This record gives structure tokens, C-alpha cells and sequence, in this order.
């Protein structure tokens, strides 16, 4: 049926070209003009061009150009958007879509260009201290220092944090990034830990919050 | 080009109340054929593509919600939530589709009117581990608190330091309607140890003065 499958993201090298397929189903491309749509990161949408197969037609936005060579394989109902010697810039996601306005948006697959390797985060618990004489409040913390790609899961105690929780960002720190996590807890003494998930360097750590 | 005018970025919504976003365009999308506006509607929420609500200007989608009304002609147009749900709570552009190349607009977000909350503050100085490896990061948490804006200062025994400092805000609270937010300033283990306070600094709305909070290298 009307479906856009995409990829969901690609890590390619800087000054390198992507191809970024877009297999469509419940219509034929050849009989419409599949679109494509660029969204940069905490930033607006915007358009590329789009592939009008059928009359052969195909218009970009002058702001693409060369970068962008939108083609399309009829017999494998995939659109395609080629990306040409890439920059940062570049990075941001990469919309399919038919925008005479109709909805159909596919999944969109994030492209992050970095000369970085996939490296294994760095886990580091933000105990606090403070003890008053009982009187006090709680609240601790995690940090996830560099690591590619993103992204990486934090939880606490597996799941029985949530509320209190929170879970900023992992801002960039050339090529690698940090995310920090917080939670509350009202005042106890037994164990609190993070737990650190990562999928690409295959790395897990649950740091216990002992506290300091 | 069809330059999409859309203000403001963001605009502050009570729940159950009517909003009422607008946006303006420079050449008409009038067509004067079918008469009907080429402008559509769309709404983005974080990790979702956009979701087409009113096309024709005012002419709603297949399984938009009637509280949702297009309107406009011209070059002037308006999106109009009444009964604010906090479902609505999302980005909104208008695009063209009228002309080549197609133009969207910036966007106009909702944030729900919470009450303000004052941040509470906390600093954590470097873990054990943070050092072997060379480095110090001292993170500080601002976490609930309202309206959005804070200024957060850092600062090595008294004095200023405005490097080496990574500031993850966060989005609007679901349950709370409320902002956190997470300043870090890394430092090398010697740069570190060459010192002794370090303070967190939070100037927020809440107060009529800053809100402090500093460690000291020196204290268990």
C-alpha cells in the first residue's frame, strides 16, 4: 500500500557521495514524481527537487544542484537521491515523499558525516554527597563522555526510574559526543545505578552510584 | 521564490484555549484557475515526518481533527486550534504548493503555559574515574523549571569561565510542562586540580536574584 521505506540513517565519510534509496509499494513511481526533502537537525524543513518519472521530468532547487542527482529505478520502485562529496552540512535527514499537495512522508534515514570511528562510550557517575544532619534532598547522575556513533540508551535501575529521570542531548565534542542523565530520588541509602547501552561498539555498562 | 513568513517561532498556549498561528507569503498562491489558495499545512513532532493537516488553505485531511481550521487568501493566512489539546503541542509550518521551488516556512511552536518553576540547581565535581583519564568535567543539573529561559555562569574561584562549557537544554516536559537543562564545563585533571571552588550560577526568572551553587575541590 502507500508506503515510503527508507533506511533510517547512514554514516558516511566526509567528502565521499551517498545514493540513498527509497523503495515505494501500493503505487507505481512510474505513473507519479517521487520528492525529496532535506531536514536539518533542530532546524526547518526543505526541499531538493523531485523526480517526475512518468513525463521524465525532474526539477531541483538552484541551492542543490550538483549535490543532488535525483534518479529513480522504475523496475525496483526505488527513487533515488545521490549525494555528492559530502560536508556536515549535508548531515541532516533525508525526506521521500509526496508533498497539488498530498501527504506521504517515509521513515526518512539520518545521514551523519564524520571522519570519526565508532568508539565506545565513557561512563562516569555524578555522586553527589551533601548530608546535612537528615536534612536534605536527592538527585544524582550519569555521564556519557565521547562515543560514535550516536545513539546510546540510558536507564536507571533497568526501568523503575522514569519520573525524576531525565535525559539531556548528547551534545557534540568534535566527532564524539555526551549526554548527561538525572535522576531524583527522594532519600533512601541502598543502590541507584545507570545503566549504559550502546548499541554500534557492542558496549553495555550499568554504573552504580556509590556515593562520594 | 514564494518566501514563507510564519511568526512567531514559538508561542505560548494555555491548555483548552483557542490558538491562532499565522502565516504570510510573497508572491500570491492564488491560482486563479481553481480559485482555491496552494498552501498547505503541516505539523512536525520530534521523530516524526511532517503530517499534512489543511491543504487548499483551508480544506482539512483525512483524520485531522475538526478543531483544526485553515484559513486565509492571498498571501495572508491562519492556523486556527481551538480546544488546545496537548497532542497539538507540536511544530507548525505552512508551506507552497503553489509554485517551484517549494517554499515552507520556519514554524511556529506550542509550549504549555506551566507556572514558573524555579531551577533546582546542582553541581557534581569530577568522578574518581574522570580523572585517570586525563580530563574533568564538573556537570550541573538545572532541572525543572519555568519559563524556558535561564542563564546558567561558570566560574574557578571566583572568576569567570566561559570555555570548555556544553549546555543540553531540553523540550517541554510532558507531565510537568516544564525545562531542565545540563551545563558541563570540562577541564584537564591539572587545570582541575590547580584549583579549589567552582560554582554553578543560574539566572532565571523565578528569582529576583542569581541562584547559586558552588562545590569546592576541598569539602567530604
Amino acid at each position: 500500500e502507500v508506503a515510503l521505506q527508507q533506511s533510517g540513517a547512514e554514516l558516511v565519510k566526509p567528502g565521499a557521495s551517498v545514493k540513498l534509496s527509497c523503495a515505494a509499494s501500493g503505487f507505481t513511481i512510474k505513473d507519479a514524481y517521487m520528492h525529496w526533502v532535506k531536514q536539518k537537525p533542530e532546524q526547518g524543513l526543505e526541499w531538493i527537487g523531485r523526480i517526475d518519472s512518468g513525463s521524465s521530468n525532474t526539477n531541483y532547487d538552484p541551492t542543490f544542484k550538483g549535490k543532488a542527482t535525483i534518479t529513480a529505478d522504475d523496475s525496483s520502485n526505488t527513487a533515488y537521491l545521490q549525494m555528492s562529496s559530502l560536508t556536515s552540512e549535508d548531515t541532516a535527514v533525508y525526506y521521500c515523499a509526496r508533498v497539488y499537495a498530498m501527504d506521504y512522508w517515509g521513515q526518512g534515514t539520518s545521514v551523519t558525516v564524520s571522519s570519526a570511528k565508532t568508539t565506545p562510550p565513557s561512563v562516569y557517575p555524578l555522586a553527589p554527597g551533601s548530608a546535612a544532619q537528615t536534612n536534605s534532598m536527592v538527585t544524582l547522575g550519569c555521564l556519557v563522555k565521547g562515543y560514535f556513533p550516536e545513539p546510546v540508551t540510558v536507564t536507571w535501575n533497568s526501568g523503575s526510574l522514569s519520573s525524576g529521570v531525565h535525559t539531556f542531548p548528547a551534545v557534540l565534542q568534535s566527532d564524539l559526543y555526551t549526554l548527561s542523565s538525572s535522576v531524583s530520588v527522594p532519600t533512601s541509602t541502598e543502590t541507584v545505578t545507570c545503566n549504559v547501552a550502546h548499541a554500534p561498539s557492542s558496549t553495555k555498562v550499568d554504573k552504580k552510584i556509590v556515593p562520594r | 521564490d514564494i518566501v514563507m513568513t510564519q511568526s512567531p517561532s514559538s508561542l505560548t498556549v494555555t491548555t483548552g484555549e483557542k490558538v491562532t498561528m499565522t502565516c504570510k507569503s510573497s508572491q500570491s498562491l492564488l491560482n486563479s484557475g481553481a480559485q482555491k489558495n496552494y498552501l498547505t499545512w503541516y505539523q512536525q513532532k520530534p521523530g516524526q515526518s511532517p503530517k499534512l493537516l489543511i491543504y487548499w488553505a483551508s480544506t482539512r485531511e483525512s483524520g485531522v481533527p475538526d478543531r483544526f481550521t485553515g484559513s486565509g487568501s492571498g498571501t495572508d493566512f491562519t492556523l486556527s486550534i481551538s480546544g488546545v489539546q496537548a497532542e497539538d503541542l507540536a511544530v507548525y509550518y505552512c508551506q507552497n504548493n503553489y509554485n517551484y521551488p517549494l517554499t515552507f516556512g520556519a514554524g511556529t511552536k506550542l509550549e504549555l503555559k506551566r507556572a514558573d518553576a524555579a531551577p533546582t540547581v546542582s553541581i557534581f565535581p569530577p568522578s574518581s574515574e574522570q580523572l585517570t583519564s586525563g580530563g574533568a568535567s564538573v556537570v550541573c543539573f538545572l532541572n525543572n523549571f519555568y519559563p524556558k529561559d535561564i542563564n546558567v555562569k561558570w566560574k574557578i574561584d571566583g572568576s569567570e569561565r566561559q570555555n570548555g562549557v556544553l549546555n543540553s537544554w531540553t523540550d517541554q516536559d510532558s507531565k510537568d510542562s516544564t525545562y531542565s537543562m545540563s551545563s558541563t564545563l570540562t577541564l584537564t585533571k591539572d587545570e582541575y586540580e590547580r584549583h579549589n571552588s567552582y560554582t554553578c550560577e543560574a539566572t532565571h526568572k523565578t528569582s529576583t536574584s542569581p541562584i547559586v551553587k558552588s562545590f569546592n575541590r576541598n569539602e567530604c
